[PDB]
């Protein structure tokens, strides 16, 4: 118990796993623009993505919701991973 | 009465020499001074929220823009005050902290481009104010053109707000070719049911948003505020924000929305978790705008927001603005001065500070605990009121999120603290040359102001309910 | 060791970072030396 | 002809306590009922920019030892400092028009003077050398413009025929 | 009360001036003048807040 | 002579292409002159011959001459079209292309229906009625009236215009003069 | 709306995949600010109105003075680098 | 002694409860057009555009 409970397991669902798990998202939306040579062509694409991409998910979206969610859990999947 | 100063102000500065200045500016800091003072019982036009329309419809004048053109005054009048007056008498901070010749000319025409924002009631004057303040950050920005990296930053937010000014523009047309109008008092409650003006709303205030710095746009942003000088973004950081959230919030036009809820919930993610593992002092300090412009995203979404709103607002001007005169204070004791407009860069840099003037890490400490929202100071008043208007209108998820992105967002703050109180090698004993009266006045007012200002929240809730209500 | 708000291992910026091996480097707009503005980049920079 | 005002307009729609006296008052008007408390405060912002300017020469000096601002500063601070003055002035006195402020000092003096320009035979509000259309669009933008005294001076210089008042 | 409201905002003005002082790596009672200087502006600050909240209430309560 | 609509817009989307498309940088801003001359024959076109000769004096005569002064002075890397670099493009292109085509398209029309929003689009055949009604006495053309609302209506925004330009007049200078 | 619509989406989609160099960008942001000219005042001669007009003419100047802002801009940017890469700023 | 204390107390924060619900009501309630609006040119009738005008047509 205080070694693979306390210690274990109740801190991966506590600050040591946060830590990790943090560690890995923030690179992620860090190296989100790290590309490209150019700054303006890697925003300037960027406003295009955006500006497609909720228009497609609205499209989406006011046809049925539940097929929207796990959409959405998949630009979260690769925002941050 | 900033026209009489633009119009007076160009005049005087093309025959003064360059020795003079400095020397302009304190003359505009004590005028914007007392044009507070001398001229701010026109808060007795407005009782009971009594509201003009100016200009022919053109400009709307209520109590909430009274109040936002007060507080863009204050601030104007803290930002020309550390223009105008020296840190100290040296040959450095005389080649470090440097106005040019043209600089409160461009910070004047800001402020009225800002404010008539603010004031405006249609279309047209929404977009030629817009294109007024967006120039006059393109100037300010590549007014320090001596530099490589505001000179890169004034090309990307050129070419940035070139774009999203357009889109602003289509979304006004495009209302235009349903509604024969330009109002959105036109809109009264009954047209919003049997009329799609829902893609046209939201394109306009996407198109407003993503200038503050709204998530899947941010990064364009952060990166000019990384790369202007440290004390000009301390001014464009603040002054769009505040300008157009005061148009959003007075407009309705994105009540319940999708899109904006979606865009919200993005913004407190990305800006919590995205300023985490970042080692510069202006990265850190922007991913912290962009979640507290992500809490006023939520507002968006509200009917009747104008007091947590107000409240945030100041609230967020005075943490910010300290926060910033902060970290001019500490450049004096840094062991490494590099890149003359932005002296200090690296958060490690302040390592020390206990050990070398602790009341000012007693100013940092008061400031950094009233960003996390610690109940003493005034930033928790401000996250209450905002959640005390997000749980009454059913935004229960958007609650939650909240919550997470403000405690994923006290680790980046509390690393400035962590850093500064520590254990230094070379510690100071004894300076022969002192920080100005003037100016550090003025941060232990920004202080006292976050400390006692819970003090006066009962007035200013009952002041606020004859005024507006 | 200094740490970087996850403990993680953050560089200390003495003025030995702006060489011409640390010019043009690959990386992110973060976590990077080397600025353009330096008194020992410039150095004769409109002459 | 060239005095009906054509339009639906607000009665004696008071904006506070004290009744109104014009919905906006022309600027002869304003400088004409000024009080010497508004003179007094005009000569305080007058003596307060160049006297602020050597304050805060005082508090932190520019070049390190402190001397007297120059002559060509304290010149322009009291150019502005009449501006500022004037701005303020023109509110207050507005203000006591519009029946937000204490106006019955005012409010003898509007009796008697329309008393006397009905004894003279003439119009209530003045000749003006505009047509009506251009009379009321020209009310239209100066309608209301002291608030935004922060932004742009904006007064009254047309002589149109509504005042917020009756008959 | 309004003189415990203005007791209390000229204690914030010492305490802005005590505050600055301590910044600028000063004594407290560096410059003794400029504590009555700030109590003096601070309370007139909070001679304009109570006045405002009075103005306030009367005209809450004329709406009877 | 009755397609020259459908002729200038025809005519538009090649003028972009090839702007977007050229070897040297001042052949792509000579095709933008072009565009413009496109531009003011579709504003004659729909009825609008006042403000296509506002168009080749100010973006014709002011603009593409400060761009065009721009070049000359001044250098300017190009790479051209190769089609090693861009062909990574062309699926986002086409994505979004059709995409930002039709959204465009989509907000001229109230449905609840997505394609009855769009179809209502193509709905055009109907050729409008133009009746002559005797109530306009003088020759109040739109200069005009732009006259009269530039300057009774909307006289603030002019002067707020006068602000922008006193701002386009100030920041050049403010830019580029190195004083002393 | 066809015309202003395909011009100002084929000038969007050029600007946004140049690589090529910077005044392309430039001439497409004109082009831009072109069809939101074209689609306005073909809608104020729709509704037989002048407030089209009214913010076509303001829209005409507001152009100009973003074209002469940031063309001094980019001069400054050229200042310190005697050079404009292709790749971008 | 205490129990009418505690009884002005309560009466204080039940004022204070009557007093915020009512300020709840008050900015929920819809506002005139001279109120909202400016107050001078109270009628939303536009009767715009007055040199070319045609007779009948006003509605
Ligand atoms: C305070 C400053 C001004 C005081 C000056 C003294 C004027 C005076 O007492 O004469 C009264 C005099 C009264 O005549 P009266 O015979 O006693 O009374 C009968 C009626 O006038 C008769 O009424 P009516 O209906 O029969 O009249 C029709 C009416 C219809 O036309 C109007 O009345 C004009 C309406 C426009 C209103 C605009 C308001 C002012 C806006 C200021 C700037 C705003 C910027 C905002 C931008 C954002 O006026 C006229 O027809 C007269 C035409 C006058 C032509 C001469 C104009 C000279 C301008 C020179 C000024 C120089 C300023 C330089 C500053 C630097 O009337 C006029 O002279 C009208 C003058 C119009 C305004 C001129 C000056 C405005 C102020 C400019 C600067 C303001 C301060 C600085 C702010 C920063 C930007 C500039
Ligand atoms: C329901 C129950 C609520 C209870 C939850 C307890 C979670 C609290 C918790 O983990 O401590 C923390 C805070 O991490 C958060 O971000 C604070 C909490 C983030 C998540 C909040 C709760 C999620 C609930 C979801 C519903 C985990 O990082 P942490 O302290 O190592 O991070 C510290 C570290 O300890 C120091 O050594 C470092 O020097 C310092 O820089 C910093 O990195
Ligand atoms: C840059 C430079 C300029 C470039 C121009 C080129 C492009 C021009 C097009 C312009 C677009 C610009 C882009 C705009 C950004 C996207 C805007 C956008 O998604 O708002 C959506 C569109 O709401 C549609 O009704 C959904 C709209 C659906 C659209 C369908 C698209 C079909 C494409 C097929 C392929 C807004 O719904 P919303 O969030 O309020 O959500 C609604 C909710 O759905 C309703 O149930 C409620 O009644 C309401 O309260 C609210 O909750
Ligand atoms: C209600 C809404 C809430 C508002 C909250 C208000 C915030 C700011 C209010 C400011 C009003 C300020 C009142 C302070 C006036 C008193 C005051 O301390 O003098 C200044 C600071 O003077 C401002 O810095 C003047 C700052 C002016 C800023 C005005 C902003 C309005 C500090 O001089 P000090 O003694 O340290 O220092 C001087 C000087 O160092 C020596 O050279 C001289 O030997 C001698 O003169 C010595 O006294
Ligand atoms: C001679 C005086 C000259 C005028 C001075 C004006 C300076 C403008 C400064 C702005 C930033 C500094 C904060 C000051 C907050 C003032 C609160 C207030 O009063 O704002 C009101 C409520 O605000 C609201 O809803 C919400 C406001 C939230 C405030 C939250 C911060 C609380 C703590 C700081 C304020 C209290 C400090 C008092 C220190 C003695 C709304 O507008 P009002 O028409 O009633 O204004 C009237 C103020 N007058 C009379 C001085 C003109
Ligand atoms: C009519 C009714 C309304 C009246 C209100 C009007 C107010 C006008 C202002 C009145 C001015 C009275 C001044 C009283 C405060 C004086 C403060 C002071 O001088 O304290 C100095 C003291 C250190 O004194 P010293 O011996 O000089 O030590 C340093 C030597 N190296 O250092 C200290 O004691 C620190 C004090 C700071 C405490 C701040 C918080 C408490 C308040």
């Amino acid at each position: 118990i205080a070694h693979h409970v306390d210690k274990g397991s109740l801190y991966r669902l506590g600050p040591v796993g946060i830590n990790r798990l943090l560690n890995k998202a923030s690179y992620n939306v860090i190296n989100l623009s790290s590309n490209t040579r150019s700054s303006l062509s890697m925003n300037s694409m960027l406003i295009l993505i955006t500006i497609v991409s909720l228009l497609l998910l609205v499209l989406v979206m006011n046809v049925n919701f539940i097929i929207v969610i796990p959409v959405l859990i998949s630009i979260l999947y690769i925002l941050f991973s | 009465m900033l026209i009489l100063a633009i119009i007076s102000l160009i005049t005087f500065v093309s025959m003064s020499k360059l020795s003079d200045n400095r020397a302009i500016i304190r003359l505009i800091n004590i005028y914007l001074i007392l044009v507070l003072v001398l001229d701010s019982f026109l808060y007795l036009l407005f009782l009971n929220n009594q509201t003009y329309t100016v200009m022919g419809e053109l400009l709307i004048f209520n109590s909430f823009t009274f109040y936002i053109d007060m507080l863009i005054y204050f601030i104007m009048i803290v930002i020309s005050s550390l223009y105008g007056y020296n840190l100290y008498n040296n040959n450095l901070y005389k080649t470090l902290f440097e106005p040019k010749k043209e600089l409160i000319i461009l910070f004047l025409i800001n402020i009225l481009g800002a404010l008539l924002i603010v004031h405006s009631n249609d279309f047209i004057t929404l977009f030629v104010a817009i294109e007024l303040q967006s120039y006059s950050i393109y100037l300010i920005t590549a007014i320090y053109n001596s530099s490589y990296k505001a000179s890169k930053a004034s090309m990307l937010y050129f070419f940035m707000g070139g774009i999203l000014s357009i889109l602003i523009a289509y979304s006004i047309n495009t209302y235009y070719s349903v509604l024969n109008s330009y109002t959105l008092h036109s809109l009264d409650s009954l047209i919003i049911n049997t009329l799609d003006l829902n893609l046209i709303l939201i394109a306009l205030s996407l198109g407003l948003l993503f200038k503050i710095g709204i998530a899947p746009l941010h990064k364009w942003l952060i990166s000019i505020y990384e790369n202007t000088p440290i004390l000009i973004t301390i001014y464009i950081s603040l002054i769009p924000k505040i300008s157009i959230l005061s148009y959003l919030v007075l407009s309705n036009i994105s009540i319940n929305s999708l899109v904006i809820s979606i865009l919200a919930i993005l913004t407190l993610l990305v800006g919590s978790v995205g300023g985490l593992l970042q080692i510069k002092i202006k990265r850190l300090l922007a991913f912290s705008g962009l979640t507290n412009a992500g809490y006023m995203m939520l507002l968006l979404l509200l009917n009747n927001n104008e007091f947590s709103y107000l409240y945030y607002i100041t609230q967020y001007s005075i943490s910010h603005l300290a926060i910033f005169m902060i970290i001019i204070f500490s450049i004096y004791y840094i062991n490494y001065i590099n890149n003359q407009y932005n002296p200090i860069i690296y958060v490690n840099q302040l390592k020390g500070l206990i050990h070398d003037n602790a009341y000012l890490v007693l100013s940092m400490a008061i400031v950094v605990f009233s960003f996390i929202g610690i109940p003493p100071l005034l930033g928790f008043f401000g996250k209450l009121n905002i959640l005390m208007s997000i749980l009454n209108n059913g935004y229960y998820f958007i609650s939650i999120v909240l919550i997470v992105a403000s405690l994923i967002s006290a680790l980046y703050y509390l690393y400035l603290l962590n850093v500064s109180i520590q254990d230094k090698n070379n510690i100071l004993i004894n300076s022969n040359e002192t920080v100005s009266s003037v100016l550090s006045y003025i941060l232990s007012s920004l202080i006292i102001l976050i400390t006692f200002g819970f003090i006066y929240n009962s007035l200013i809730i009952d002041i606020f309910n004859v005024y507006f209500n | 060791i200094p740490s970087g708000a996850l403990g993680q291992k953050v560089p200390h910026v003495d003025e030995s970072h702006q060489d011409l091996l640390f010019r043009t480097s690959h990386m992110v707009e973060d976590l990077e030396t080397y600025d353009e503005d330096s008194p020992i980049n410039t150095s004769d920079a409109n002459t | 002809s060239s005095s009906t005002p054509l339009v639906k307009t607000s009665v004696n729609y008071s904006y506070g306590d004290y009744p109104l006296i014009d919905a906006d008052p022309h600027f002869k008007r304003v400088v004409g009922y000024m009080r010497p408390s508004d003179y007094g405060v005009i000569g305080l912002a007058t003596a307060a920019l160049p006297a602020g300017i050597c304050f805060a020469e005082w508090l932190d000096p520019v070049k390190g030892k402190f001397a007297r601002p120059s002559v060509k500063f304290l010149r322009v601070a009291t150019m502005l400092g009449f501006a500022v003055g004037f701005g303020a002035a023109y509110a207050r006195s507005s203000l006591r028009f519009f029946g937000v402020t204490e106006n019955a000092r005012e409010y003898k003096k509007d009796e008697a003077q329309m008393a006397a320009r009905k004894a003279a035979g003439l119009e209530p509000y003045g000749t003006s050398s505009l047509t009506p259309e251009l009379q009321e669009i020209a009310a239209k933008n100066s309608a209301h413009s002291i608030a935004g005294l922060f932004i742009f001076p904006w007064f009254n210089f047309v002589n149109h025929p509504y005042h917020g008042r009756e008959q | 009360a309004l003189f415990t409201s203005l007791v209390g905002a000229s204690g914030l003005g010492f305490a802005t001036k005590f505050l600055s002082n301590k910044i600028r790596l000063k004594p407290a009672g560096y410059y003794p003048l400029g504590y009555v200087f700030s109590g003096v502006a601070w309370a007139g600050l909070g001679l304009v807040l109570h006045n405002v909240h009075q103005h306030s209430l009367e005209v809450l309560e004329k709406k009877k | 002579t009755y397609y020259f609509i459908e002729i200038t817009i025809f005519l538009a989307i090649l003028c972009t292409i090839f702007i977007i498309s050229a070897k040297n940088p001042m052949v792509s801003i000579l095709y933008m002159i072009a565009l413009f001359v496109i531009a003011a024959m579709y504003l004659y076109l729909i009825g609008l011959g006042i403000f296509s000769l506002l168009y080749i004096m100010i973006y014709i005569g002011a603009i593409a001459v400060l761009f065009l002064f721009i070049i000359t002075l001044l250098d300017i890397n190009s790479t051209e079209l190769s089609v090693k670099s861009n062909i990574r493009d062309l699926p986002l292109v086409l994505i979004s292309l059709i995409v930002l085509t039709i959204s465009g398209l989509m907000i001229y029309s109230n449905d609840s229906i997505l394609i009855n929003k769009l179809l209502e689009a193509f709905g055009n055949d109907y050729n409008t009625i133009i009746t002559q009604d005797w109530f306009n006495i003088e020759n109040t053309t739109l200069l005009t009236t732009i006259g009269n609302v530039l300057l009774t209506n909307n006289a603030f925004i002019l002067l707020v215009l006068a602000i922008v330009l006193l701002l386009g007049i100030i920041g050049p200078i403010s830019i580029t003069m190195k004083h002393k | 709306m066809f015309i202003g619509t395909i011009i100002l989406v084929l000038s969007f989609l050029g600007f946004v995949f140049n690589r090529r160099n910077i005044i392309l960008a430039f001439i497409c942001l004109e082009t831009m600010l072109l069809g939101i000219n074209l689609i306005l005042l073909r809608n104020s001669v729709l509704f037989d109105d002048i407030s089209g007009s009214l913010f076509a003419i303001v829209i005409i100047i507001l152009a100009g003075v973003e074209s002469a802002i940031g063309l001094s801009l980019l001069v400054s940017y050229y200042r310190l680098r005697g050079v404009i890469n292709s790749y971008g700023i | 002694d205490i129990l009418n204390e505690e009884a002005k107390i309560v009466q204080a924060l039940n004022n204070q409860r009557e007093l915020t619900i009512k300020m709840h009501e008050l900015k929920r309630e819809e506002k005139d057009y001279a109120h909202s609006y400016s107050p001078l040119f109270s009628d939303p009738v536009p009767q715009g555009g007055s040199i070319g005008k045609a007779p009948g047509s006003s509605r």
